[PDB]
């Protein structure tokens, strides 16, 4: 209740650029929200972000065979966890249910994955580049996405290219 | 043109003994780990069938993450995290009609310590049916995010808001949300 | 869960080429990791070599072993073997989705044998320094290919073939020590129960 | 390095052992091996940082230990004869499975039913052969160990008061004297080879040195015979012209 | 496939 609080946290992260091509690794510690020290694979060893992390840092790389192990975590932890959820992560396509609906003072995408979407109004035949407000990208948190593109302002279609699909999605009103 | 990011976050926090572990992908948990149980919790059921995890390596980081906090704890000569009061954000899975199956979701964002109460309350009410709430997410500021829902039937005469209480906000923090 | 390597004691002269079998069954871990151990003589167990990514090959001190996936094994080769590499060699794997739990084999003792360029194998009477009446017999210098059989009888003690290095003569021979407390026990008789060389000298004394 | 003691350990049924173990590569993760009589190798505990991580459904006679990340320690409540064994200490920087592990020397632990079993080695060594030396120039020394139990002994020769490595061969494994029985006693040779002119210098001393292993002070003992406990027992011979 | 954690390393005292 009054009493203080201490967190530590840990985060290993992979960083993927055009697949298991080319990969970072990074072994971060934290405490509060301070990193204070790190791995990374582009410098080889561990290295104190703060002066918190200085005997850490001294003590692991010093420690046998740490060295040789965190400079293979690229290929024994980052690339092997990338093609154990490949099937359901990277290749992971739903695509989106549009709806297009007026309001008083709008399309509607939702339920989309991955978070990688385009969506343009057109007005008619010619799509309309003033008047166009965009909620964003929103992260429903259970592997979906959702997005609200609205037009103030004849055929209305709203055109929806999203990586799920290999044709634009076009709905009228 | 596949750029992603694999993240395996842990935090464990004094004095209230409790740590997590989890997976995220690109924003998104792959699974959890509870601590309780000592089972690997997979966001989505289809995930279960098509990989695996042991769960006990997740407690055995957990049990380290400890003991490194109390030296690190050391070495700050015991300086506290300093609060972090939420965002709140409400909102709904998908467009809203009458009668028609939809659930609310209540979105706690850029806070810290990860310790919050959650309520739901329907006409000033709570509400406990059907509910779930997702584990404590990281954020690349190292805060945390939370995702909790609530399924309904939207009506005119019902009223709905999300109650999250945290050790940053002076008084507890109330987001509405209700029919047109 | 389980891991199966060649059985007992393997004999090899010096230059052959060696191989030793090691199979794993690929039942509940779908992915290990494959080491050799190697435990020289009076030493301690440590890593030969190990291969932690199906399909490549590790090697070490000339020895060599190829994680084949397909066939589920990893075999020990080596083209020309050293005495120096007499030792006990084990096979083991971890699963890679847990902690680390080596399950080994059951070892492969490795005995690599020197070629006796010169032999001139004998049977000699040894008398205790200080009683006269106790004595053992020592057949020594024989070639390598010769096998010593350890004793059928409880009361007449044959031990194994020993090799024996005076490193300032560079001199290497064999030998092994029979003796008895049976009063119709002699030199003359004491390796019967083995095949040794026709040219065997035995000294009347 | 890993450090382990003792090197070796005779007890009786029902007794406690205690078993200590560090290591010096600041790793992780500490375990236990036993290495059984047929020489096959299971591990017994894993350690990461002081917390038990592995128990290879170990019977709760094994109360392993660690106060510090660098020191694993295995007492054994009251023995069986099955314990009888070599108990393997091990580290690797953490519990990943692709790590290396470090090995100790092992702990040779020898329960037995009953004490008396218990027996020191005799120590005798014969002078080489006039034969030999006539006919190769070269002369063998054979010592002899017998009537030892358990096979907890360390050969070694000794010259003019030096240990000596060349020209030595020790049997790598001792005899049974008496095979039928599973509490036979054992023995063991060991050759010293040297040139005739060094065994013909009278001036040159020659000792078989055997350390054996078996109680302590400790230990009570109310048999007539001398309390087998560790000891060095010893033959020697000086160089003969004729 | 199973996913492999990367062990949390013991800080120094
Ligand atoms: C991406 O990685 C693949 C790997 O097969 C490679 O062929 C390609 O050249 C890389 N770059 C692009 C732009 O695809
Ligand atoms: C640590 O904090 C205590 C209490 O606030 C204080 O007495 C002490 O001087 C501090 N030590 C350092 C090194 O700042
Ligand atoms: C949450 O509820 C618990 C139990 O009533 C209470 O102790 C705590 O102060 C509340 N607030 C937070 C932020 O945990
Ligand atoms: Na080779």
């Amino acid at each position: 209740d009054t009493r203080p609080r201490f967190l530590e946290q840990v985060k290993h992260e992979c960083h993927f650029f055009n697949g298991t091509e080319r990969v970072r690794f990074l072994d971060r510690y934290f405490y509060h929200q301070e990193e204070y020290v790190r791995f990374d694979s582009d410098v080889g060893e561990y290295r104190a972000v703060t002066e918190l992390g200085r005997p850490d840092a001294e003590y692991w790389n010093s420690q046998k065979d740490l060295l040789e192990q965190k400079r293979a975590a690229v290929d024994t932890y980052c690339r092997h966890n990338y093609g154990v959820g490949e099937s359901f992560t990277v290749q992971r396509r739903v695509y989106p249910e549009v709806t297009v609906y007026p309001a008083k003072t709008v399309c509607s995408v939702n339920g989309f994955y991955p978070g990688s979407i385009e969506v343009r109004w057109f007005r008619n035949g010619q799509e309309e580049k003033t008047g166009v407000v965009s909620t964003g990208l929103i992260q429903n948190g259970d592997w979906t996405f959702q997005t609200l593109v609205m037009l103030e302002t004849e055929v209305y279609t709203c055109q929806v290219e999203h990586p799920s699909l290999t044709s634009p999605l076009t709905v009228e009103w | 043109k596949e750029e992603h990011v694999i993240i395996q976050a842990e935090f464990y926090l004094n004095p209230d003994q409790s740590g997590e572990f989890m997976f995220d992908f690109d924003g998104d948990e792959i699974f959890h780990v509870d601590m309780a149980k000592k089972e690997t919790v997979w966001r989505l059921e289809e995930f279960g069938r098509f990989a695996s995890f042991e769960a006990q390596g997740a407690l055995a980081n957990i049990a380290v993450d400890k003991a490194n906090l109390e030296i690190m704890t050391k070495r700050s000569n015991y300086t506290p995290i300093t609060n972090v009061p939420p965002e709140v954000t409400v909102l709904t899975n998908s467009p809203v009609e009458l009668r028609e199956p939809n659930v609310l979701i209540c979105f706690i964002d850029k806070f810290t310590p990860p310790v919050v109460n959650v309520t739901w309350l329907r006409n000033g009410k709570p509400v406990t049916t059907g509910v779930s709430e997702t584990v404590f997410l990281p954020r690349e500021d190292h805060l945390f995010r939370k995702f909790h829902y609530l399924p309904f039937l939207p009506s005119t005469e019902d009223v709905y808001d999300c109650r999250v209480e945290h050790w940053g906000l002076d008084e507890p923090l109330l987001k509405h949300w209700e029919f047109d | 869960d389980s891991v199966t390597q060649t059985e007992g004691q393997v004999t090899v002269s010096e230059s052959k080429s060696l191989i030793i079998n090691c199979t794993y069954s690929a039942t509940s871990i779908a992915y290990p990791n494959l080491f050799w151990y190697v435990r020289y003589p009076g030493e301690g167990l440590q890593l030969l070599l190990k291969v932690i990514t199906a399909g490549q090959k590790g090697s070490s001190r000339g020895f060599e072993a190829t994680y084949n996936k397909e066939t589920t094994s990893f075999h020990l080769q080596k083209a020309s073997v050293q005495e120096s590499d007499s030792a006990v060699y084990y096979c083991a794997l971890s699963d890679s989705s847990s902690f680390s739990k080596l399950v080994f084999g059951q070892g492969t003792s490795l005995s690599v044998v020197p070629n006796i360029q010169n032999p001139d194998p004998a049977v000699y009477q040894l008398r205790d320094s200080k009683s006269s009446d106790k004595s053992v017999c020592l057949f020594t210098d024989f070639d390598s290919q010769t096998n010593v059989s350890q004793s059928k009888d409880s009361d007449v003690y044959i031990t194994d073939k020993c090799v024996l290095d005076m490193r300032s003569m560079d001199f290497k021979s064999n030998s092994a020590v029979a003796w008895s407390n049976k009063s119709d026990f002699a030199c003359a008789n004491a390796f019967n129960n083995s095949i040794i060389p026709e040219d065997t000298f035995f000294p009347s004394p | 390095a890993v450090f382990q003691t003792p090197n070796y350990h005779v007890t009786q049924v029902g007794n406690e052992v205690s078993f200590n173990c560090k290591q010096t590569l600041g790793h992780d993760t500490m375990y236990w091996y036993k290495q059984d009589s047929k020489k096959l190798l299971k591990i017994m505990f894993s350690y990461n940082n002081k917390q038990l991580i592995v128990n290879e459904t170990v019977p709760r006679r094994f109360s392993p230990q660690s106060s510090d990340k660098a020191h694993l320690n295995l007492r054994i409540k009251s023995v069986e004869p099955e314990d009888s064994a070599v108990y393997l200490c091990a580290s690797s920087l953490d519990w990943a499975s692709q790590n290396t592990l470090y090995f100790g020397a092992g702990t040779r632990l020898s329960v037995l039913e009953d004490l008396n079993k218990v027996f020191p080695p005799e120590v005798a060594v014969f002078e080489p052969s006039e034969a030999e030396i006539s006919h190769t120039q070269k002369a063998t020394l054979v010592c002899l160990a017998t009537g030892f139990f358990p096979d907890h002994v360390e050969l070694s020769w000794w010259v003019n008061g030096k240990e000596v490595h060349s020209g030595v061969c020790t049997d790598p494994q001792p005899l049974k004297e008496q095979p039928a029985l599973n509490d036979s006693r054992y023995a063991l040779s060991s050759r010293l080879r040297v040139s005739a002119t060094f065994w013909q210098n009278p001036r040159n001393h020659f000792r078989c040195q055997v350390q054996f292993y078996g109680l302590s002070e400790n230990d009570e003992w109310t048999q007539d015979r001398a309390k087998p406990v560790t000891q060095i027992v010893s033959a020697e011979a000086w160089g003969r012209a004729d | 496939g199973g996913y492999r954690a990367r062990p949390a390393k013991a800080a120094a005292t």
